[PDB]
């Protein structure tokens, strides 16, 4: 279930977990277990250490889209507690691939909105491997309003790979519900803080992601356009599509450097799947920090702020 | 054409034409950014796809835009989203309806995120 | 069109994604000719603005 | 196409006709037609009226579904002008059953939203003899909110059998959007005037329905449950319906006596299918009489006004 350069690592880790099993595995063998783990465990560290040391934006993409991440749920279950799901649209569905609650955090209560993928393939089947129909954005407004009447705040969280592009969300106005999405966002009396946790992007992320703070991890691509599809367009190849990737700057130094984020959550070595909850206990960390100072501002000046925040897009 | 085939003759006012494209990114396509945003500069004879005239309707004033398709599929720059900017300033700062044509093929990939 | 032909992998619609047929699926207002645009628009904005109607 | 008591002047209506087809018809016939013409007319108009004295909340049924009857349709057609027809409901369709737009009316825009039956067989098809799936509503939601923005009056139609009971309307939240639009027209700041064409009812078509005025035609029915329902769950029978109409009290009358409408609009003699134009000329003149007065209000008074008279619902 490893890419394609994790082999050094993946080799290994086939007899370290044996050990544990091997204390009593059969024969009255309870060998040295200690020290061998001990060497094996730092014989992988600096493998990976070295592995990772080179890092290229297709590999960006690829930890961005390893088959083994924290979602949505997962941040929320080991950064946040007290979570209360709400599902429906109030008016036609409620798709899957966005999930959607209310949840305490050190005592206040927030709206927390993002995609969610799924570990096994009947759950990436069941979430439409994070493809939201336009009914789930149509929810994500509900959220947000109700968010906004009750004096709450809203963090939400973006890991998606697009839109969906079938018959149902282009029959049942896409555009038009991303665009009344994109409108109500910018009148919220609250403070809105996104992540961009796993891989999102494809423009339809942006529903969720008009706020006052940005914030973006190690291993994650925020693109207008998928690489795949870059490639496929404008060097008439799908397999260009590295060097898309490299030309376009998908990868996190260079969406930050750019100025349209605030800052680059670390991760643990060797990813974020090799300790989820190191990696939960930054994002919560960094999160807090970023709801803290945030909560001064007033309803009016927190409006005028991100309507100056607004203008402040774009190059010209 | 589309904006005097709508706005009255005589009251043709264009608003920010001073904005051009001032690439900054550097994209690396198969052909240089700036090769394709100049052979559509020299062809269409427009800045930017979006195209701003504060007009008159029936004596009624109001203010229209419009975007021209042949700019690289119409889309949208930071010049396009300053100009509706300024299109909606002048409508709030003098009262009157704003109407936009849309035609584009897709957001501007060479500007990203921008 | 293109890419959802690629993501569904099968045929669109009669009339995909057509003004006709997106009026029917209720994200469009209506449908009009550019020949009567200029008074339909004139027409429209001076009743929402409860202006006096265009003399014509 | 007649209703089973209307065979006396359904017959002399089969040669009055033809005396101007006669008047040149064949073998140099141009008989004195005009004498015989008036007599003939003078008797149809002797019977209509000796047989419409005696009138039964039955016929009052049949008349309000004669297959023969202004809708909403011609009703703007004969009594209002400049009428631009927007569709959509921004959501998944645009159901036949409700017929919105905006016209201009005495110089002065106003939106009608009303519910359209269809002439031929076809039509009625077409547009479900006038049931509205839940997106009509949503429709009528939009619109009435889009005229609420722009200081805009707002006249209504109610003439539908009844909310659509099919399995879309419950897959797709029938009484939630009811809902939303009772409750969103308790908030508009514009008065809203309603009429009775026709026949309608059932609880579902006062979604269009609450407002400042209520009025409704001489030969039309106001009910919770439509007639026939009523007796197959009372009487335990469907052809004990005329009873059930008896003693609800369906008729335009009994409905005004109960203090429930305004005035009960006249019609002329022969019902409205015999001079549709008279009919629209009363309508025209209650209409325009009705939005007189009422615009004197402030949109706060209006509003306060509105919900004095909403808790003056009920005999409690
Ligand atoms: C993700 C985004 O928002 S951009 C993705 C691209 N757009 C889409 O996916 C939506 C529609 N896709 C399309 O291909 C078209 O817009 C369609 C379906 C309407 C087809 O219209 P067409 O008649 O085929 O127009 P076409 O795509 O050729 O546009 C004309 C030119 O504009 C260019 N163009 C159009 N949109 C874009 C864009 N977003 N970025 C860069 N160039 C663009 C095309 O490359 C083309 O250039 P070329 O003729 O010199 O090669």
């Amino acid at each position: 279930n490893f890419l394609d350069f994790e082999q050094p690592i993946a080799e290994l880790e086939a007899k370290i977990d044996s050990l544990t099993a091997v204390s009593r595995q059969d024969e009255k063998l309870d060998i040295n277990i200690d020290e061998e783990v001990h060497r094996l465990r730092e014989k992988s560290v600096e493998l990976t250490r070295k592995i990772f040391a080179d890092l290229g934006a297709w590999q960006i993409a690829q930890l961005a889209r390893h088959p083994q991440r924290p979602y949505t749920l997962d941040y929320v279950r080991l950064a946040f507690d007290e979570f209360d799901e709400l599902a429906g649209d109030r008016a036609y569905a409620d798709d899957k691939a966005i999930v959607g609650g209310i949840a305490r955090l050190d005592g206040r209560p927030v709206m927390i909105i993002g995609h969610q993928k799924g570990r096994e393939t009947k759950e990436k089947i069941r979430r439409n491997f994070g493809m939201p129909a336009p009914e789930g954005y149509r929810k994500a407004l509900r959220l947000m309003q109700m968010a906004e009447r009750f004096k709450m705040p809203i963090i939400t969280f973006i890991d998606t790979p697009g839109a969906y592009p079938g018959v149902g969300a282009e029959e049942r106005g896409q555009s038009e519900a991303i665009a009344r999405n994109l409108r109500e966002m910018s009148r919220l009396g609250v403070p809105v803080v996104c992540t961009v946790i796993g891989e999102g992007g494809s423009g339809g992320a942006l529903a969720i992601g008009v706020g006052d703070k940005v914030n973006m991890l190690q291993y994650s691509t925020y693109s207008v356009i998928s690489p795949e599809g870059c490639a496929s367009i404008l060097w008439k190849s799908a397999d260009k599509a590295p060097l898309a990737a490299e030309a376009m700057g998908i990868i996190a130094p260079r969406l930050k450097e750019l100025k349209l984020i605030d800052s680059i959550i670390p991760e643990p070595l060797g990813g974020a799947h090799r300790n989820p909850e190191a990696m939960a206990a930054s994002l919560k960390a960094q999160l807090l920090a970023d709801l803290a100072d945030l909560d001064v501002l007033s309803t009016e000046d927190l409006k005028n702020r991100r309507y100056q925040r607004l203008m402040s897009y774009g190059y010209a | 054409n589309r904006l005097h085939s709508l706005l009255d003759e005589g009251s043709l006012v264009e608003l920010g034409s001073e904005l051009e494209p001032k690439d900054v990114l550097k994209f690396r396509d198969s052909k240089k950014y700036k090769d394709r945003l100049a052979s559509a500069q020299k062809e269409t004879g427009e800045k930017d796809a979006l195209v701003v005239m504060k007009g008159t309707l029936y004596g009624m004033p109001v203010v229209a835009a419009a975007f021209e398709f042949a700019f690289m599929g119409g889309s949208m720059g930071s010049v396009v989203g300053a100009r509706f900017v300024r299109a909606v300033e002048q409508a709030l700062e003098d009262n009157c309806p704003l109407i936009c044509f849309s035609a584009s093929g897709g957001a501007r990939m060479q500007e990203a995120l921008m | 069109p293109r890419v959802i032909e690629q993501t569904v992998r099968e045929k669109l619609p009669p009339g995909f994604q057509r003004s006709e047929f997106l009026i029917e699926k209720g994200a469009i207002d209506m449908i009009v000719r550019r020949p009567e645009m200029r008074l339909k628009l004139a027409s429209i904005l001076a009743k929402l603005m409860n202006l006096p109607a265009p003399n014509p």
